[PDB]
RNA sequence: AAUUGAAGAGUUUGAUCAUGGCUCAGAUUGAACGCUGGCGGCAGGCCUAACACAUGCAAGUCGAACGGUAACAGGAAGAAGCUUGCUUCUUUGCUGACGAGUGGCGGACGGGUGAGUAAUGUCUGGGAAACUGCCUGAUGGAGGGGGAUAACUACUGGAAACGGUAGCUAAUACCGCAUAACGUCGCAAGACCAAAGAGGGCUCUUGCCAUCGGAUGUGCCCAGAUGGGAUUAGCUAGUAGGUGGGGUAACGGCUCACCUAGGCGACGAUCCCUAGCUGGUCUGAGAGGAUGACCAGCCACACUGGAACUGAGACACGGUCCAGACUCCUACGGGAGGCAGCAGUGGGGAAUAUUGCACAAUGGGCGCAAGCCUGAUGCAGCCAUGCCGCGUGUAUGAAGAAGCCCUUCGGGUUGUAAAGUACUUUCAGCGGGGAGGAAGGGAGUAAAGUUAAUACCUUUGCUCAUUGACGUUACCCGCAGAAGAAGCACCGGCUAACUCCGUGCCAGCAGCCGCGGUAAUACGGAGGGUGCAAGCGUUAAUCGGAAUUACUGGGCGUAAAGCGCACGCAGGCGGUUUGUUAAGUCAGAUGUGAAAUCCCCGGGCUCAACCUGGGAACUGCAUCUGAUACUGGCAA
C-alpha cells in the first residue's frame, strides 16, 4: 500500500522534477535526470499514444504517492463533481491533507510527512482527508522537539511557499481558504490525457 | 360519469349473454408503430337486446358466471 | 407430536371434534325436517318445523359453529320456500 | 394490531431506528405501514437525535394503534 | 442542485479498398484455482443433491380462570439428642410460590427453501358480493339454574409407546332457562338469538356478551403487462350460457338437475420445453442486453401422495389421520421419526463458515405486572470473498563498496540501492486508563384525579440502590526497538517495459497474428525494466466494444440476401373538400407509482467504505376536464 522504493528513479522514468526528495543538494548532483532508469536508459523510443496518456497518469500519481485503486477512486468523484473533470481531479489531489504536511513543510518529503501522520483543532491522521475552504490545518505541540520538523521547515523555506494557504511560524498553523484553481498550479500537467485515459 | 367500455357484438348466440370485442390502439413498445389491439369480454344482456355487430356501452359489475364480470349499458348502434 | 402445547392442542381439538360434531349433526337434523315438510308439500308441517329449527341455527351461529350469515341463510331459503307452498 | 415501533436499521455497533407504524405480526424490519420518525442512539452532540411527527402519532393512536415501551419513552423526551 | 454523454486495435492480400467473422483493451461476480499473504472497518459466504440426516437447541406462557399441593420457602399446632432456643423427624394450601392436570391465549407470527407454478402466480391500475383474534370508538347488557369431566383415588392391561375400568371434584370448561333490538328471517304481522368471572382496598381496576362503526389483515372479480417452440392448429361436455335447488364469509358451473348449443383459437387456443414474480442488480452514452444471490414486497412449498379437524385465521415446517418410500427401537404382540429453523454430520461438488455467547438493545408470544420464553435478533468464531482505510519505516548517505549483470574493456547500469550515520514508532506485541450502545424496570415517599376514604388504583414528579452478551470494547496514555510484516503478473505486435546466457521445428510458448530447424527482445534461466500491490495472476460467467439482429441504428446487381411468375383472402397502407366525433394524439389537474437502491444537496463515524436527513427521480398506470392540426370513426 506504499511504494517504499528508489524515489528519484520515478522523476527519471517521468523525465521531470516531481519534488520528491528533500533537496540538501541538486537533483542534478542526486541523480541524472535527462536519463530514463536502467540498463536501457539512455535509449529513448518513441512512445505510443497510450504509452503518453500512461506516463501524463503515471506523473500525477507518482508525486504524492497514490496508488492506482485511490487514483481511480479520484477520477470518478471529479467525473462526477460538477464543471471540468480535469480540473476538478487536480482540485481533489490539492484538496488532500498529506499534501499539506509537507506542502507547510513539516516532513522533509511526502514520504517523511506521510511516517509524522490537526485540521480545525481536531486530530486527523489521515492522508486521504480533503481540507475544505475555511479551515484551520495545524500541528501538535507533543512532537515539536523532533529536528526531522526543524530540519524541513528550513527546506521549506527555500521553496516558494503556496498562493491560497497561510502558513504560520511557532504555532505551526495554516488556514486552507479557497480551493486552488488550475491558474494555481503548473501548466505541465496536462490532466486531459488523465481524463481521456479513463474514458477509454 | 361512470366508468364504462364501447365494443361491437361479435356473438349473440347466449341465452342473456353477448361477447363484445373492444378495440384499442396501442404504440408498439419496441418499434413504435400503432397497433390494433382487441379484448373480447363476455357480457350480461338480460333481455337479449343485442345483435351481431352492435355498438354497445358496458359496465363492469359482481361476476355473473364463469366468464361473465360485464353488463350492458346501453346499445349505441343497432347494425 | 414433539412439542408439549402441541400435545394438549390435539387432545383439546378432538374434544372440539366430537362436541362440535354432535351440535352440527342435530342443526343439519333439524333443517333436514323443514325441508321434508316441503317435499311432502304441507304448509303447517313445515312452519312447525321452521319454528323448531329457528332457534338452533341462531344459538348456534351465536356460540360460532356456524356463521350468523349461514344462519341467515337456511331461514332465507326454507321461508320462501315456506311461502311458495300453499 | 397495529403498533408504533422501531425498526433497526444503520450499521453494525451504530445502530440507527426508524420509528414505523405496522401490523405487530411483521418482522421488525419487513412491512410496515408509514414511516413517522427516527431515533438515533449514538447521535453526535449538535445532530438531532430523535424526530417524531406527533400529528400522525395522534392519527394511528385514535385508529387504535399501540405504542412500543421505547417509542412512547421517545414520545415523552422530545415534547 | 438532481439522464455533462458515445475512442478503438490485431488478424484474409504481393499490396489495396470493401465485405465479413474470429480475437483483444473495459466494467462486473455469492466465484474457483495457482503463487503469495501484515493489520483494521463494513459487508458477504451450499450457486451443486427440494440428497440422506447422529446430537443439542429454534414455542411457550398465565396461580389476577380452576381444582389442587409433587417440589421447597415461610407460618401455626403437637412431641423427641433437647446449643432455655431452636436446627431435626412428624401434621397442616394457612401464605410466598409451584411439578402434573383442567381452562385461556399463543403455536397461521417469527425463521427456512425455491421443488412446483408461464398463470387459481407476479406487476400496474381498477372493482364488488365478503369475513376479520388481539387494538379502538359508541350504545346497551352482564339475570337465574343445571349436568359433567380431567387431575385425584382404587383396581388394572402393555416390553415400551400408550391405555382400560369404577368412583370423586373445580372453573372464565360445557349446556338449558330468562332477558332481546339501530341484530337475524319476514312484504308486513310476527318469530327468533347472548353472556363470566377475577383481582386490590361498598369502591376501583380488569375481563365477559350483543349490536353498529374504525383500524388492520385476509378472501374474491376485471383489464393491460409478464419466456421459448407452428419441425405443436385446432381445443372444449360442467364444456359456454340460462333457469331452479343446494353450497360458501362472500360473487361464481362452486355443485347438482333440467334447458339452450354454445365457449376458446393465427391478436397463437391446445400441446411441448424452460422458469418462482417484483422492487431492483450488472452492463450500456442511451435505446437495449443480461439477470432476480444478499436486502425488502408478493407467491409457493415443509420426507412423498392424499385428507380433513381445531381455529378469527391453517387444509398447518418443529399439529392430527391415512397411505407410500426410507430408516430406527421391540419382550416379535407392536411402536417411533422427518434440519428447505440455528449449529453440525455424511454425500455430491471447482466451491461456500462454529455442534459459540446473550436476551443487555430492537422486535415477537403469554402475563395486571414482576417476569418467563424467543438459534427472531444483537453479537462473537471461521474464510483476502468483495469494498474501503492503514502498515511493512523516514532522512541522510559515493565508497558510486563488494557481489550482480552488460560492455565496442573506456565504461555503463542496478543504485542512495545496501552499508554507515541521524532519527521516527503508526499498526502488531506488552502494561495502565476509559466512552457509548440504558431506554427502562424495582423500592418507599410527593401532589392531584377516582372514591364512603386523607383507601386501593391511575398518572406525573420525587429520591435511593441497580440492569451490557459483545468485552481484556471503541478510544486514550505509557514501554521497547527498525524492530514482527512484499508479493504477483508481465516486457515480439496489439500493449506500458530489452539485454545476455542455455536450447536448436527439440524442449517448449500462444488471447489473436504467430514464435522455436545455431547469434530467439516470443521457449527456459539470469540481469535490468514495466504494471498492479496485500494482493496478483489464471479459468468461468454477463454486458461492452459488436451499427455483428441495426427501435434509436444495417443490408439484398457482382460480397450472405428479390419467391420462377402471377392472382388474391386476412393484414399493413390510403387522393381531395366540408361537417361531425374525439378513438389515436396533445394539454392540464387529481389519485397512485411501498421502503431500500440509483442520483442531488446536506448530516454522522478521525477519513473512506459504511450509516443517515430532505429532495429529485420512479420515464408508468388510471381517472377527470379541455384542445382538434394530424391519423382513425361517421355523414355528405
Ligand atoms: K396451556
Ligand atoms: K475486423
Ligand atoms: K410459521
Ligand atoms: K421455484
Ligand atoms: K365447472
Ligand atoms: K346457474
Ligand atoms: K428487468
Ligand atoms: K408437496
Ligand atoms: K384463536
Ligand atoms: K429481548
Ligand atoms: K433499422
Ligand atoms: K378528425
Ligand atoms: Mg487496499
Ligand atoms: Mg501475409
Ligand atoms: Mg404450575
Ligand atoms: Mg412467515
Ligand atoms: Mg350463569
Ligand atoms: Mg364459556
Ligand atoms: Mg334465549
Ligand atoms: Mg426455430
Ligand atoms: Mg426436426
Ligand atoms: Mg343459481
Ligand atoms: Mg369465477
Ligand atoms: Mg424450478
Ligand atoms: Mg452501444
Ligand atoms: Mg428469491
Ligand atoms: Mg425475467
Ligand atoms: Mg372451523
Ligand atoms: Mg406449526
Ligand atoms: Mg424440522
Ligand atoms: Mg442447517
Ligand atoms: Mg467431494
Ligand atoms: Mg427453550
Ligand atoms: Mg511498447
Ligand atoms: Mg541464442
Ligand atoms: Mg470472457
Ligand atoms: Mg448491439
Ligand atoms: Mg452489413
Ligand atoms: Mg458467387
Ligand atoms: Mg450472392
Ligand atoms: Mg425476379
Ligand atoms: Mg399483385
Ligand atoms: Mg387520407
Ligand atoms: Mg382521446
Ligand atoms: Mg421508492
Ligand atoms: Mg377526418
Amino acid at each position: 500500500a506504499r511504494y517504499l522504493g528508489p524515489k528519484l528513479k520515478l522523476s527519471r522514468r517521468e523525465g521531470t522534477d516531481l519534488f520528491l526528495k528533500s533537496g540538501v543538494r541538486a537533483i542534478d548532483t542526486k541523480c541524472k535526470i535527462e536519463q530514463a532508469p536502467g540498463q536501457h536508459g539512455a535509449r529513448k523510443p518513441r512512445l505510443s499514444d497510450y504509452g503518453v496518456q500512461l506516463r501524463e497518469k503515471q506523473k500525477v500519481r507518482r508525486i504524492y504517492g497514490v496508488l492506482e485503486r485511490q487514483f481511480r477512486n479520484y477520477y470518478k468523484e471529479a467525473a462526477r463533481l460538477k464543471g471540468n473533470t480535469g480540473e476538478n481531479l487536480l482540485a481533489l489531489l490539492e484538496g488532500r491533507l498529506d499534501n499539506v504536511v509537507y506542502r507547510m513543510g513539516f516532513g522533509a518529503t511526502r514520504a517523511e510527512a506521510r511516517q509524522l501522520v490537526m485540521v480545525n483543532g481536531r486530530v486527523v491522521n489521515i492522508a486521504s482527508y480533503q481540507v475544505s475552504p475555511n479551515d484551520v490545518v495545524s500541528i501538535r505541540e507533543k512532537a515539536k522537539k523532533q529536528s526531522r520538523v526543524k530540519a524541513a521547515l528550513e527546506l521549506a523555506e527555500q521553496r516558494e511557499k503556496p498562493t491560497w494557504l497561510e502558513v504560520d511560524a511557532g504555532k505551526m498553523e495554516g488556514t486552507f481558504k479557497r480551493k486552488p484553481e488550475r491558474s494555481d498550479l503548473s501548466a505541465d500537467i496536462n490532466e486531459h490525457l488523465i481524463v481521456e485515459l479513463y474514458s477509454k | 360519469k361512470i366508468r364504462t367500455l364501447q365494443g361491437r357484438v361479435v356473438s349473440d348466440k347466449m341465452e342473456k349473454s353477448i361477447v363484445v370485442a373492444i378495440e384499442r390502439f396501442v404504440k408498439h413498445p419496441i418499434y413504435g408503430k400503432f397497433i390494433k389491439r382487441t379484448t373480447k369480454l363476455h357480457v350480461h344482456d338480460e333481455n337479449n337486446e343485442c345483435g351481431i355487430g352492435d355498438v354497445v356501452e358496458i359496465r363492469e359489475c359482481r361476476p355473473l358466471s364463469k366468464t361473465k364480470s360485464w353488463t350492458l349499458v346501453r346499445v349505441v348502434e343497432k347494425a | 407430536a414433539n412439542i408439549k402445547s402441541a400435545k394438549k392442542r390435539a387432545i383439546q381439538s378432538e374434544k372440539a371434534r366430537k362436541h362440535n360434531a354432535s351440535r352440527r349433526s342435530m342443526m343439519r337434523t333439524f333443517i333436514k325436517k323443514v325441508y321434508a315438510a316441503i317435499e311432502a308439500g304441507d304448509k303447517a308441517a313445515a312452519q312447525k318445523a321452521f319454528n323448531e329449527m329457528q332457534p338452533i341455527v341462531d344459538r348456534q351461529a351465536a356460540k360460532g359453529l356456524i356463521h350468523k350469515n349461514k344462519a341467515a341463510r337456511h331461514k332465507a331459503n326454507l321461508t320462501a320456500q315456506i311461502n311458495k307452498l300453499a | 394490531m397495529v403498533t408504533i415501533r422501531l425498526a433497526r436499521h444503520g450499521a453494525k455497533k451504530r445502530p440507527f431506528y426508524q420509528v414505523v407504524v405496522a401490523d405487530s405480526r411483521n418482522a421488525r424490519n419487513g412491512r410496515f405501514i408509514e414511516r413517522v420518525g427516527f431515533f438515533n442512539p449514538i447521535a453526535s452532540e449538535k445532530e438531532e437525535g430523535t424526530r417524531l411527527d406527533l400529528d400522525r402519532i395522534a392519527h394511528w393512536v385514535g385508529q387504535g394503534a399501540t405504542i412500543s415501551d421505547r417509542v412512547a419513552a421517545l414520545i415523552k423526551e422530545v415534547n
